């Protein structure tokens, strides 16, 4: 597929280190990442116009992220709080493209 | 020498409001390094490209160096160098338009410097000391290596903010711990100048701007050069 993520479902325990990955395969400049509120929107997490770059989305704090080839995005967690209890989704983008991945289920009991 | 800096020469990170993580990222643990090669092919007059495969990941096997200008890049152009530097992908472009990805290149500035007789007897290594200055005040130093006689500012500076990442959280990927910084050279013969180590104000980082500092490719005596580096916190 244009995009997986992983893992598809985590649970962790507050203040752990929590990493989800993202690799594309059509090699599109953009990578986003996203979590969605449920019953509602998407809201953007951090994105980057390529390796070696990210910028903040509408909703930084809590969350950085590494973008270390054209491939792959990762966003970090280093201490998980509840809050951060959600669905998150990984896209990438360019050339008049936007593919998703299939989501990741995060619970921070 | 070049004159130093007022309070008000120097970038400010609490100016800044991008990810500081983009300027951590270009010293991190991150550098182009080749020993013994020669420029296979150029895009624009003033630059030079190398074979030069990426050794931690697969992220080149090209690598394309600009210098200030076209009698740089002629000067390096035949010889057998070393390279030095710190690449770039974002914006790293091998023709006119904008946006365009290009798998297997990465870019930098500078970074050449020739490889006869640059060398140490042995497998030997040149210590150079970093003093580096919190609020004025020396309460730090260490040395970085190299195994060139000649070598570029730019892989001074490299080492040194990469240690300095490592043991004073110079960048984070929110910000910096440091208000304002630069980093000072100074040669045998009295010489001196300095680089800004803080992001130009606003919401973006351009690295290969920010990069494009090193084109001068400037390079320093190992054996006799000191270097001091300056913070400020907020």
């Amino acid at each position: 597929a244009a995009v997986t993520q992983s893992p598809r479902n985590k649970v962790a325990v507050t203040g752990e280190k929590v990493t989800l990955s993202c690799q594309q395969t059509n090699n599109h400049n953009n990578m986003y990442w996203y979590r969605q509120d449920t019953g509602h929107g998407l809201r953007l997490i951090h994105y980057s116009y390529g390796a070696g770059s990210t910028e903040k989305g509408d909703i930084p704090d809590g969350y950085k992220a590494s973008r270390p080839s054209q491939e792959q995005f990762s966003l970090i967690l280093e201490s998980a709080t509840p809050s951060q209890t959600s669905v998150y989704f990984c896209a990438s983008g360019g050339g008049g493209t936007l593919y998703f991945g299939a989501g990741t289920r995060l619970s921070v009991l | 020498s070049q004159p130093d800096p007022m309070p008000d020469d120097l970038h400010k990170s609490s100016e800044f409001t991008g990810t500081m993580g983009n300027m951590k990222y270009l010293y991190d643990d991150h550098y182009v390094s080749a020993t013994k090669v020669k420029s296979v092919d150029k895009f624009l007059a003033h630059d030079l490209i190398y074979n030069i495969s990426d050794k931690k990941l697969k992220n080149y096997d090209k690598v394309k160096t600009e210098l200030l200008n076209e009698d740089l890049a002629k000067k390096y152009k035949d010889e057998v160098v070393d390279v030095y530097g710190s690449n770039y992908y974002v914006n790293c472009y091998f023709s006119s338009k904008d946006n365009v990805w290009w798998p297997g290149k990465t870019c930098m500035y500078g970074g050449i410097t020739k490889h006869e007789g640059n060398h140490f007897d042995n497998g030997n290594l040149q210590n150079v000391l970093v003093r580096v200055y919190e609020n004025k005040r020396n309460t730090i130093s260490f040395e970085v290596q190299t195994d060139k006689k000649s070598v570029t500012a730019q892989e001074l500076d490299i080492k040194a903010r990469n240690f300095l990442i490592n043991k004073k959280n110079l960048y984070e990927f929110n910000s910096s711990p440091y208000e304002t910084g630069y980093i000072k050279f100074i040669e045998n013969n009295g010489n001196t100048f300095w680089y800004d180590m803080m992001p130009a104000p606003g919401d973006k980082f351009d690295q290969s701007k920010y990069l494009m500092m090193y084109n001068d490719n400037k390079t320093v005596d190992s054996k006799s050069v000191k270097i001091e580096v300056h913070l400020t916190t907020k």
